[PDB]
DNA sequence: GCAGATATCACTCAGCACGA
DNA sequence: TCGTGCTGAGTGATATCTGCTTTGGGTGGGTGGGTGGGTTGAGGCAAT
């Protein structure tokens, strides 16, 4: 009756998603030596876990890193993208 | 027995591991928790111990979903091929 | 750098749990004596040692896991002013932090103090506190 | 669920209490003084008083714009004109004056972070 | 009319082999 | 070296279904009602 929610190239494409991630990924991840790596890892998933939350509420964190996984190798419109701003880099 | 002895301390590390996660309180205490994302919206996570560390209350926020992607495992038995 | 908050509420859980820390590691209970028009009666041996300190070294010495709270000693410090009201309209939260800061007292000092205790003992034993003496009734 | 033709219109009557609770006079109108009050936390009971409602119709009928009779109606069906006193009251309730606390108010945190959230979602 | 325990059917997904 | 159409498999939501009493007893009541029923006997203790 239905159609299941997934995780498609559309909601990954969208504001909220990839282009979040780009805005602010690296001012509120921190790796610091003082501090063990534990808690930089554990610092690391809280940011990417929240991401995913507020994404996708649908899935947990390992089982949407799966999915992503798996969109990744099907979807062309998400390796365009993913070329993209490797593409950008190399012209910076 | 030393073998034993061995064993009973690792079980007792293991224990005071698990008790690091347990509430002083009984469990009908109450105590809920509202811990706010960066975009000015909070999440309600129940349980004592999430009051404290926020690593427990993303945790429990975690395994409070319900969804869970499939696993398929086609295993056959050695007695299926002799 | 999510803030955890008591829900329905604007009280910073971390600020509670600070204050209580400082508030255990730092009381007199010759401002116990102050707050009730009491100057005069201040002594300079009792009232001059840090008395939440001592209750939980006998509590270590001794093997218990209660620490007996009187409100009115955390109205008679400076910091611990809202904690008060605090505990009187939300008193389950408030009482876990209080719990929990008590259990990380007792281990900070352990190991500040450099004593021969086993950590095992006290890190396995769950530390309640039973305040009262908190209005009229 | 057949239907029938009562006699009773509501709208009528309802705009006729709202018109009762700012006009009457038994010091500005009573009733919105009854109303300022509990806006300030003072008070936690409105007492409507039947009495007034007659004093009022009469008063109408006098002037000659004579209105439908409020006072059986609620009497002959009370527990409708409860909502509508209190969906009246709710309408033209008037701001507060002295400075309230509005410090440990469950449901004041939770409305407006209510309020936060729908707007955000919306607007997005 | 209402809640709970139970069983039915339909739809969609990850693996597989082949052909490009 | 690899991309995609076909298939078996397994949940999710939804269809029918039974059940909707139940029960002996006064901290379940009598505005829940008798077509839902309840039929002691000895021993201890206050009053006198």
């Amino acid at each position: 009756r239905r159609p299941q929610v997934k995780l498609t190239a559309e909601k990954l494409l969208s504001d909220k998603g990839l282009p979040y991630v780009l805005k602010n990924a690296h001012k509120r991840i921190r790796i610091s030596s003082k501090k063990n790596s534990y808690d930089n890892l554990s610092n690391i998933i809280q940011f990417y876990q929240l991401w995913a939350h507020e994404l996708f509420p649908k899935a947990k964190f390992k089982d949407f890193m799966k999915i992503c996984q798996t969109v990744g190798k099907t979807d062309p419109v998400l390796r365009e993208y993913r070329v993209s701003l490797f593409r950008d880099e190399m012209g910076m | 027995g030393f073998e034993l002895s061995k064993l009973l301390q690792k079980e007792h590390q293991m224990r005071k591991n698990v008790i690091k996660h347990t509430s002083a309180r009984h469990s009908r205490f109450g105590g809920l928790l509202s811990i706010q994302t960066p975009d000015k919206t909070r999440l309600t996570v129940s349980g004592s111990q999430a009051l404290v560390d926020e690593k427990i209350a993303l945790q429990k926020l975690d395994d409070s979903k319900k969804w869970n992607k499939r696993i398929i495992k086609k295993h056959q038995s050695v007695a299926a091929e002799g | 750098e999510p803030l955890r908050i008591i829900w329905g509420t604007n009280v910073s859980i971390q600020e509670c749990t600070t204050n209580f820390r400082n508030f255990l590691m730092s009381f007199k209970y010759k401002f116990r004596k102050i707050l009730d028009e009491r100057e005069e009666f201040i002594n300079n041996t009792t009232d001059e040692e840090l008395y939440y300190i001592k209750q939980l070294n006998e509590m270590r010495e001794l093997g218990t896991s209660n620490l007996n709270l009187d409100a009115r000693n955390l109205l008679a410090y400076k910091q611990t002013e809202d904690l008060y009201h605090q505990l009187l309209n939300y008193p389950q939260e408030v009482i876990s932090i209080m719990d929990q800061t008590i259990k990380d007292c007792m281990v900070s000092l352990i190991v500040d103090n450099n004593l021969d205790y086993d950590l095992d003992e006290i890190e396995t034993k769950f530390y309640k506190v039973r305040p009262y003496n908190v209005g009229s009734c | 669920l057949p239907s029938i033709q009562l006699p009773v219109d509501y709208n009528n009557l309802f705009n006729e209490i709202t018109d009762f609770l700012v006009t009457f006079k038994q010091k500005g109108p009573k009733y919105m003084a009854m109303l300022q009050k509990v806006a300030n936390r003072e008070l936690n009971s409105v007492i409507i008083d039947l009495d007034d409602i007659l004093q009022y119709q009469n008063e109408k009928f006098l002037q000659g714009t004579q209105a439908d009779d409020l006072v059986s109606a609620i009497q002959q069906n009370a527990n409708h004109f409860t909502e509508l006193f209190c969906r009246a009251i709710d309408n033209n309730m008037p701001l507060p004056t002295k400075e309230i606390d509005y410090k440990d108010d469950v449901l004041d945190v939770i409305l407006n972070q209510r309020r936060l959230r729908n707007e955000r979602m919306l607007s997005d």
